[PDB]
Protein backbone atom coordinates (compact mmCIF):
# COMPACT_ATOMS: atom_id res chain seq x y z
CA UNK A 1 0.00 0.00 0.00
CA UNK A 2 2.27 2.43 0.90
CA UNK A 3 5.30 0.57 1.05
CA UNK A 4 8.14 1.37 -1.07
CA UNK A 5 6.88 4.86 -2.90
CA UNK A 6 9.92 6.79 -4.85
CA UNK A 7 9.84 10.52 -3.38
CA UNK A 8 8.30 11.73 -6.66
CA UNK A 9 4.75 9.81 -6.17
CA UNK A 10 4.90 11.09 -2.19
CA UNK A 11 5.22 14.26 -3.54
CA UNK A 12 2.54 14.00 -6.10
CA UNK A 13 0.35 12.57 -3.28
CA UNK A 14 1.39 15.09 -0.59
CA UNK A 15 0.94 18.42 -3.43
CA UNK A 16 -2.91 17.00 -3.92
CA UNK A 17 -5.94 18.91 -2.54
CA UNK A 18 -7.17 15.58 -0.69
CA UNK A 19 -6.32 14.84 2.76
CA UNK A 20 -6.78 11.15 2.55
CA UNK A 21 -4.45 11.26 -0.39
CA UNK A 22 -2.19 13.72 1.33
CA UNK A 23 -2.51 11.24 4.54
CA UNK A 24 -1.24 7.86 2.46
CA UNK A 25 1.97 9.74 0.72
CA UNK A 26 2.51 10.66 4.25
CA UNK A 27 3.04 7.37 5.89
CA UNK A 28 5.25 6.38 2.53
CA UNK A 29 7.45 8.89 3.39
CA UNK A 30 7.40 7.80 7.07
CA UNK A 31 8.12 4.66 5.87
CA UNK A 32 10.83 5.36 3.81
CA UNK A 33 12.42 7.04 6.07
CA UNK A 34 11.89 4.29 8.70
CA UNK A 35 13.87 1.72 6.76
CA UNK A 36 16.84 -0.11 7.94
CA UNK A 37 19.30 1.11 5.69
CA UNK A 38 20.42 4.99 4.32
CA UNK A 39 17.07 6.77 4.86
CA UNK A 40 16.33 9.16 1.50
CA UNK A 41 16.72 12.30 3.97
CA UNK A 42 18.21 14.55 1.81
CA UNK A 43 16.01 13.61 -1.17
CA UNK A 44 12.70 14.34 0.94
CA UNK A 45 14.07 17.88 2.11
CA UNK A 46 15.10 18.68 -1.19
CA UNK A 47 11.62 18.04 -2.78
CA UNK A 48 10.35 20.80 -0.25
CA UNK A 49 8.08 18.27 1.92
CA UNK A 50 9.31 20.23 5.44
CA UNK A 51 6.89 22.87 5.49
CA UNK A 52 3.95 20.49 4.45
CA UNK A 53 4.81 17.95 6.94
CA UNK A 54 4.76 20.65 9.46
CA UNK A 55 1.63 22.00 8.33
CA UNK A 56 -0.09 18.81 9.17
CA UNK A 57 1.04 18.48 13.10
CA UNK A 58 -1.78 20.80 13.14
CA UNK A 59 -4.51 19.19 11.61
CA UNK A 60 -6.28 18.57 15.31
CA UNK A 61 -9.24 17.35 12.81
CA UNK A 62 -6.98 14.13 11.14
CA UNK A 63 -4.94 12.39 13.96
CA UNK A 64 -3.00 10.06 11.75
CA UNK A 65 -1.55 12.51 10.04
CA UNK A 66 -0.26 14.52 12.52
CA UNK A 67 1.43 11.10 14.01
CA UNK A 68 2.45 10.47 10.46
CA UNK A 69 4.19 13.69 10.10
CA UNK A 70 5.66 14.05 13.56
CA UNK A 71 7.40 10.41 12.92
CA UNK A 72 8.52 11.63 9.30
CA UNK A 73 9.88 14.79 11.06
CA UNK A 74 11.62 13.12 13.90
CA UNK A 75 13.34 10.82 11.32
CA UNK A 76 14.50 13.74 9.48
CA UNK A 77 15.28 15.61 12.59
CA UNK A 78 17.95 12.25 13.62
CA UNK A 79 20.50 12.99 10.78
CA UNK A 80 23.17 15.79 10.20
CA UNK A 81 23.03 18.85 11.92
CA UNK A 82 21.72 20.54 8.76
CA UNK A 83 19.23 17.75 8.46
CA UNK A 84 17.91 18.80 12.09
CA UNK A 85 18.32 22.46 10.91
CA UNK A 86 15.76 22.17 7.75
CA UNK A 87 13.67 20.38 10.52
CA UNK A 88 14.00 23.47 12.76
CA UNK A 89 13.79 26.11 9.97
CA UNK A 90 10.73 24.65 9.43
CA UNK A 91 8.66 26.00 12.29
CA UNK A 92 8.43 22.39 14.09
CA UNK A 93 9.48 23.36 17.63
CA UNK A 94 6.54 25.64 18.35
CA UNK A 95 3.96 23.17 16.56
CA UNK A 96 5.79 20.04 18.48
CA UNK A 97 5.31 21.37 21.63
CA UNK A 98 1.67 22.48 21.10
CA UNK A 99 1.50 18.16 20.56
CA UNK A 100 3.04 17.73 23.62
CA UNK A 101 -0.94 18.48 25.03
CA UNK A 102 -2.12 15.87 22.22
CA UNK A 103 -5.34 13.19 23.59
CA UNK A 104 -3.40 10.82 21.95
CA UNK A 105 -0.91 9.37 23.67
CA UNK A 106 0.72 8.21 20.88
CA UNK A 107 0.70 11.50 19.15
CA UNK A 108 2.51 13.07 22.02
CA UNK A 109 4.95 10.52 22.15
CA UNK A 110 6.16 10.97 18.99
CA UNK A 111 6.69 14.80 19.64
CA UNK A 112 8.79 14.05 22.72
CA UNK A 113 10.64 11.85 20.50
CA UNK A 114 10.58 14.72 18.11
CA UNK A 115 11.73 17.91 20.82
CA UNK A 116 14.61 15.04 21.77
CA UNK A 117 16.08 14.97 18.60
CA UNK A 118 15.90 18.55 18.07
CA UNK A 119 17.52 19.62 21.01
CA UNK A 120 19.96 16.38 20.69
CA UNK A 121 21.63 18.35 18.18
CA UNK A 122 23.51 20.98 20.12
CA UNK A 123 23.72 24.19 22.53
CA UNK A 124 21.86 26.55 20.34
CA UNK A 125 19.01 23.76 19.87
CA UNK A 126 18.49 22.91 22.77
CA UNK A 127 18.22 26.28 23.88
CA UNK A 128 15.70 27.41 21.41
CA UNK A 129 13.64 24.16 22.42
CA UNK A 130 13.81 25.87 26.13
CA UNK A 131 12.80 29.72 24.79
CA UNK A 132 9.73 28.31 22.93
CA UNK A 133 8.11 26.92 26.63
CA UNK A 134 8.65 22.54 25.68
CA UNK A 135 9.79 21.94 29.73
CA UNK A 136 6.62 22.72 31.58
CA UNK A 137 4.60 20.71 29.18
CA UNK A 138 7.01 17.79 29.11
CA UNK A 139 7.30 17.87 33.05
CA UNK A 140 3.79 17.99 33.19
CA UNK A 141 3.71 14.55 31.64
CA UNK A 142 5.64 13.30 34.28
CA UNK A 143 2.85 14.62 36.96
CA UNK A 144 1.72 11.80 37.89
CA UNK A 145 1.56 10.18 41.59
CA UNK A 146 3.57 6.62 40.45
CA UNK A 147 5.83 6.29 37.30
CA UNK A 148 4.70 2.84 37.37
CA UNK A 149 1.13 3.94 35.50
CA UNK A 150 2.87 5.47 32.54
CA UNK A 151 3.72 3.24 29.57
CA UNK A 152 7.05 2.16 29.79
CA UNK A 153 8.14 3.08 25.75
CA UNK A 154 6.77 6.63 26.90
CA UNK A 155 8.68 6.72 30.05
CA UNK A 156 11.51 6.13 28.40
CA UNK A 157 11.29 8.64 25.03
CA UNK A 158 10.43 11.19 28.14
CA UNK A 159 13.56 10.22 30.11
CA UNK A 160 15.65 10.54 27.14
CA UNK A 161 14.16 14.03 25.98
CA UNK A 162 14.99 15.31 29.16
CA UNK A 163 18.54 13.86 29.67
CA UNK A 164 19.20 16.16 26.19
CA UNK A 165 17.65 19.12 27.63
CA UNK A 166 20.48 18.86 30.30
CA UNK A 167 23.35 17.84 27.73
CA UNK A 168 25.98 20.12 26.06
CA UNK A 169 28.21 22.63 27.93
CA UNK A 170 29.33 25.74 25.41
CA UNK A 171 26.97 26.77 26.99
CA UNK A 172 25.55 24.60 29.46
CA UNK A 173 21.72 24.75 29.97
CA UNK A 174 20.18 27.65 31.93
CA UNK A 175 20.37 27.60 35.27
CA UNK A 176 16.39 28.04 35.81
CA UNK A 177 15.83 25.46 33.54
CA UNK A 178 18.00 22.58 35.28
CA UNK A 179 16.47 23.77 38.32
CA UNK A 180 13.36 23.23 37.03
CA UNK A 181 14.14 20.05 35.69
CA UNK A 182 15.93 18.30 38.82
CA UNK A 183 13.09 17.53 40.93
CA UNK A 184 11.56 14.90 38.23
CA UNK A 185 15.25 14.10 37.09
CA UNK A 186 15.32 12.80 41.32
CA UNK A 187 12.15 11.18 40.80
CA UNK A 188 13.22 8.82 37.33
CA UNK A 189 16.62 8.19 39.17
CA UNK A 190 14.82 6.17 41.88
CA UNK A 191 12.31 4.56 39.20
CA UNK A 192 12.53 0.47 38.45
CA UNK A 193 13.17 0.53 34.82
CA UNK A 194 16.62 -0.07 33.48
CA UNK A 195 16.63 2.05 30.50
CA UNK A 196 14.63 4.88 32.65
CA UNK A 197 17.93 4.81 35.23
CA UNK A 198 20.22 4.80 32.62
CA UNK A 199 19.12 7.90 30.98
CA UNK A 200 18.67 9.63 34.04
CA UNK A 201 22.23 8.81 34.90
CA UNK A 202 23.62 10.56 31.90
CA UNK A 203 21.06 13.50 32.43
CA UNK A 204 22.70 13.89 36.41
CA UNK A 205 26.57 13.52 34.75
CA UNK A 206 25.81 15.96 32.46
CA UNK A 207 24.54 18.37 34.81
CA UNK A 208 27.84 17.67 37.24
CA UNK A 209 30.45 17.95 34.19
CA UNK A 210 31.02 21.96 34.63
CA UNK A 211 32.08 24.41 37.73
CA UNK A 212 32.14 23.42 41.37
CA UNK A 213 28.63 25.63 41.43
CA UNK A 214 26.81 23.28 38.76
CA UNK A 215 28.04 20.17 40.95
CA UNK A 216 26.60 21.92 44.09
CA UNK A 217 22.99 22.25 42.15
CA UNK A 218 22.58 18.29 41.70
CA UNK A 219 24.37 17.80 44.74
CA UNK A 220 21.95 19.31 47.26
CA UNK A 221 19.20 17.29 45.95
CA UNK A 222 20.33 14.60 47.64
CA UNK A 223 21.15 12.48 45.02
CA UNK A 224 24.25 11.25 45.67
CA UNK A 225 23.63 7.82 47.53
CA UNK A 226 20.91 7.10 44.49
CA UNK A 227 23.80 7.21 42.76
CA UNK A 228 26.31 5.21 44.73
CA UNK A 229 23.11 2.55 44.72
CA UNK A 230 23.17 2.24 40.90
CA UNK A 231 27.11 2.23 40.99
CA UNK A 232 26.64 -1.28 42.11
CA UNK A 233 24.24 -1.84 39.81
CA UNK A 234 24.85 -4.90 37.24
CA UNK A 235 23.55 -3.49 34.52
CA UNK A 236 26.88 -2.04 32.34
CA UNK A 237 24.58 0.43 30.66
CA UNK A 238 23.29 1.90 34.28
CA UNK A 239 27.06 1.91 36.10
CA UNK A 240 28.89 3.68 33.38
CA UNK A 241 26.59 6.81 33.66
CA UNK A 242 26.36 6.49 37.21
CA UNK A 243 30.13 6.35 37.52
CA UNK A 244 30.60 9.64 35.00
CA UNK A 245 28.41 11.38 37.57
CA UNK A 246 30.46 10.23 40.41
CA UNK A 247 33.77 11.23 38.69
CA UNK A 248 32.70 14.68 38.16
CA UNK A 249 31.16 14.77 41.25
CA UNK A 250 34.26 14.31 42.91
CA UNK A 251 36.70 17.01 40.50
CA UNK A 252 34.46 19.07 43.26
CA UNK A 253 35.11 20.90 46.37
CA UNK A 254 36.70 18.85 49.43
CA UNK A 255 32.75 18.96 51.04
CA UNK A 256 30.87 17.33 47.27
CA UNK A 257 33.83 14.90 47.43
CA UNK A 258 33.24 13.90 51.20
CA UNK A 259 29.51 13.18 50.31
CA UNK A 260 30.54 10.58 47.66
CA UNK A 261 32.88 9.06 50.31
CA UNK A 262 30.01 9.22 52.90
CA UNK A 263 27.61 7.34 50.69
CA UNK A 264 29.79 4.38 50.63
CA UNK A 265 31.31 4.85 47.72
CA UNK A 266 35.03 3.76 48.04
CA UNK A 267 33.21 0.13 48.45
CA UNK A 268 32.80 -0.90 45.48
CA UNK A 269 36.19 0.09 43.52
CA UNK A 270 37.46 -3.41 44.23
CA UNK A 271 35.40 -4.44 41.85
CA UNK A 272 35.41 -1.04 39.41
CA UNK A 273 39.27 -1.45 39.66
CA UNK A 274 39.12 -4.56 38.43
CA UNK A 275 35.96 -4.62 35.67
CA UNK A 276 36.14 -6.46 32.73
CA UNK A 277 35.42 -3.33 31.01
CA UNK A 278 38.48 -0.90 30.21
CA UNK A 279 36.78 2.16 30.08
CA UNK A 280 35.13 1.08 33.22
CA UNK A 281 38.54 0.96 34.62
CA UNK A 282 39.70 4.08 33.34
CA UNK A 283 36.81 6.41 34.70
CA UNK A 284 36.74 4.39 38.11
CA UNK A 285 41.24 5.40 38.19
CA UNK A 286 40.59 8.55 36.96
CA UNK A 287 37.76 8.84 39.27
CA UNK A 288 40.15 7.80 42.39
CA UNK A 289 42.91 9.93 41.43
CA UNK A 290 40.60 13.00 41.70
CA UNK A 291 40.09 11.76 45.12
CA UNK A 292 43.39 11.09 46.09
CA UNK A 293 43.83 14.91 45.17
CA UNK A 294 41.39 15.52 48.54
CA UNK A 295 42.37 15.84 51.77
CA UNK A 296 44.45 13.89 54.16
CA UNK A 297 41.84 12.18 55.55
CA UNK A 298 40.18 11.35 52.65
CA UNK A 299 43.68 9.45 51.42
CA UNK A 300 43.04 7.83 54.66
CA UNK A 301 39.40 6.67 53.44
CA UNK A 302 41.29 5.33 50.26
CA UNK A 303 43.44 3.70 52.46
CA UNK A 304 41.05 1.90 55.03
CA UNK A 305 39.15 0.59 52.18
CA UNK A 306 41.95 -1.50 51.16
CA UNK A 307 42.60 0.41 47.64
CA UNK A 308 45.93 1.48 47.16
CA UNK A 309 46.83 -2.02 46.37
CA UNK A 310 44.10 -1.58 43.58
CA UNK A 311 45.91 1.30 42.46
CA UNK A 312 48.90 -0.83 42.47
CA UNK A 313 47.64 -3.52 40.26
CA UNK A 314 46.31 -1.18 37.87
CA UNK A 315 49.77 0.88 37.98
CA UNK A 316 51.32 -2.64 37.43
CA UNK A 317 48.76 -4.04 34.75
CA UNK A 318 45.75 -2.38 32.83
CA UNK A 319 45.35 -0.53 29.16
CA UNK A 320 47.52 2.40 28.98
CA UNK A 321 45.05 5.26 29.45
CA UNK A 322 44.31 3.78 32.64
CA UNK A 323 47.84 3.05 33.78
CA UNK A 324 48.20 7.12 33.17
CA UNK A 325 45.43 7.67 35.14
CA UNK A 326 46.76 5.49 38.16
CA UNK A 327 49.97 7.52 37.79
CA UNK A 328 48.11 10.68 37.95
CA UNK A 329 46.21 9.05 41.25
CA UNK A 330 49.54 8.47 42.76
CA UNK A 331 50.82 11.90 42.23
CA UNK A 332 48.21 13.36 43.67
CA UNK A 333 48.09 11.06 46.69
CA UNK A 334 52.17 11.97 47.36
CA UNK A 335 51.64 15.88 46.72
CA UNK A 336 48.88 15.32 49.60
CA UNK A 337 49.49 12.79 51.48
CA UNK A 338 51.17 12.68 55.25
CA UNK A 339 54.63 10.78 55.12
CA UNK A 340 53.15 7.80 56.77
CA UNK A 341 50.66 7.60 53.76
CA UNK A 342 53.03 7.76 51.58
CA UNK A 343 55.40 5.37 53.56
CA UNK A 344 52.40 2.99 52.98
CA UNK A 345 52.30 3.43 49.65
CA UNK A 346 55.87 2.61 49.17
CA UNK A 347 55.12 -1.00 51.27
CA UNK A 348 51.40 -1.93 48.89
CA UNK A 349 54.89 -2.37 46.33
CA UNK A 350 54.53 1.46 44.16
CA UNK A 351 57.81 1.43 43.24
CA UNK A 352 58.55 -1.39 40.73
CA UNK A 353 55.60 -0.47 38.87
CA UNK A 354 55.72 3.35 38.63
CA UNK A 355 59.91 2.68 37.32
CA UNK A 356 58.54 0.13 34.62
CA UNK A 357 55.70 3.08 33.68
CA UNK A 358 59.10 5.27 32.58
CA UNK A 359 59.18 2.99 29.75
CA UNK A 360 56.52 4.99 28.50
CA UNK A 361 56.40 7.29 25.16
CA UNK A 362 53.56 9.54 26.66
CA UNK A 363 55.77 12.74 27.58
CA UNK A 364 52.98 13.51 30.40
CA UNK A 365 53.02 10.32 31.96
CA UNK A 366 57.02 10.63 32.44
CA UNK A 367 56.17 14.06 34.14
CA UNK A 368 53.83 12.71 36.00
CA UNK A 369 55.94 9.80 37.64
CA UNK A 370 59.22 11.41 37.95
CA UNK A 371 57.02 14.13 40.24
CA UNK A 372 55.62 11.52 42.33
CA UNK A 373 58.95 10.21 42.69
CA UNK A 374 60.51 13.19 43.50
CA UNK A 375 57.75 13.63 46.57
CA UNK A 376 58.56 9.81 47.88
CA UNK A 377 62.21 10.74 48.25
CA UNK A 378 61.11 14.17 49.92
CA UNK A 379 59.23 11.64 52.71
CA UNK A 380 62.12 9.36 52.81
CA UNK A 381 64.43 13.04 53.87
CA UNK A 382 62.00 13.41 57.00
CA UNK A 383 62.60 10.18 58.28
CA UNK A 384 66.35 9.69 56.64
CA UNK A 385 65.38 6.82 54.72
CA UNK A 386 66.42 8.19 51.13
CA UNK A 387 69.06 5.78 50.79
CA UNK A 388 66.90 2.33 51.48
CA UNK A 389 64.83 4.33 48.49
CA UNK A 390 67.38 4.71 46.05
CA UNK A 391 68.85 0.78 46.51
CA UNK A 392 64.77 0.24 45.85
CA UNK A 393 65.04 2.03 42.47
CA UNK A 394 68.03 0.84 41.88
CA UNK A 395 67.15 -2.96 41.91
CA UNK A 396 64.09 -2.65 40.05
CA UNK A 397 65.57 -1.33 37.03
CA UNK A 398 64.45 2.46 37.97
CA UNK A 399 67.63 3.79 38.07
CA UNK A 400 68.82 2.85 34.59
CA UNK A 401 65.38 4.76 33.41
CA UNK A 402 66.09 8.00 35.07
CA UNK A 403 69.51 7.72 33.90
CA UNK A 404 68.38 7.87 30.26
CA UNK A 405 65.89 10.24 30.74
CA UNK A 406 68.95 12.95 31.38
CA UNK A 407 68.74 12.99 27.49
CA UNK A 408 64.99 13.17 26.79
CA UNK A 409 63.71 15.50 24.37
CA UNK A 410 61.28 17.62 27.45
CA UNK A 411 63.15 20.36 29.25
CA UNK A 412 61.47 19.63 32.42
CA UNK A 413 62.01 15.84 32.03
CA UNK A 414 65.52 15.53 31.54
CA UNK A 415 65.76 19.17 34.81
CA UNK A 416 63.58 16.84 36.97
CA UNK A 417 66.02 13.72 36.07
CA UNK A 418 68.77 15.06 36.45
CA UNK A 419 67.65 16.74 40.04
CA UNK A 420 66.90 13.28 40.97
CA UNK A 421 70.26 11.53 40.00
CA UNK A 422 72.76 14.53 41.08
CA UNK A 423 70.36 14.64 44.34
CA UNK A 424 70.06 10.85 45.84
CA UNK A 425 71.96 9.12 43.52
CA UNK A 426 75.40 9.95 44.28
CA UNK B 1 49.05 18.95 47.27
CA UNK B 2 47.61 19.32 43.69
CA UNK B 3 44.45 20.47 42.62
CA UNK B 4 41.46 18.54 41.08
CA UNK B 5 41.32 17.13 37.22
CA UNK B 6 37.80 18.10 35.51
CA UNK B 7 36.55 16.05 32.90
CA UNK B 8 38.55 16.25 29.34
CA UNK B 9 36.20 16.64 26.68
CA UNK B 10 34.99 12.98 24.51
CA UNK B 11 32.58 11.27 23.21
CA UNK B 12 33.22 7.77 22.27
CA UNK B 13 31.33 6.13 25.77
CA UNK B 14 29.00 8.64 25.08
CA UNK B 15 25.59 7.86 23.97
CA UNK B 16 23.81 8.81 20.35
CA UNK B 17 22.61 12.53 20.87
CA UNK B 18 20.15 11.40 18.13
CA UNK B 19 17.48 8.29 17.58
CA UNK B 20 15.58 7.83 14.34
CA UNK B 21 12.35 6.02 14.70
CA UNK B 22 12.69 2.73 13.19
CA UNK B 23 9.04 0.85 14.01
Amino acid sequence: GTVNWSVEDIVKGINSNNLESQLQATQAARKLLSREKQPPIDNIIRAGLIPKFVSFLGKTDCSPIQFESAWALTNIASGTSEQTKAVVDGGAIPAFISLLASPHAHISEQAVWALGNIAGDGSAFRDLVIKHGAIDPLLALLAVPDLSTLACGYLRNLTWTLSNLCRNKNPAPPLDAVEQILPTLVRLLHHNDPEVLADSCWAISYLTDGPNERIEMVVKKGVVPQLVKLLGATELPIVTPALRAIGNIVTGTDEQTQKVIDAGALAVFPSLLTNPKTNIQKEATWTMSNITAGRQDQIQQVVNHGLVPFLVGVLSKADFKTQKEAAWAITNYTSGGTVEQIVYLVHCGIIEPLMNLLSAKDTKIIQVILDAISNIFQAAEKLGETEKLSIMIEECGGLDKIEALQRHENESVYKASLNLIEKYFS
Amino acid sequence: RRRKRKREWDDDDDPPKKRRRLD
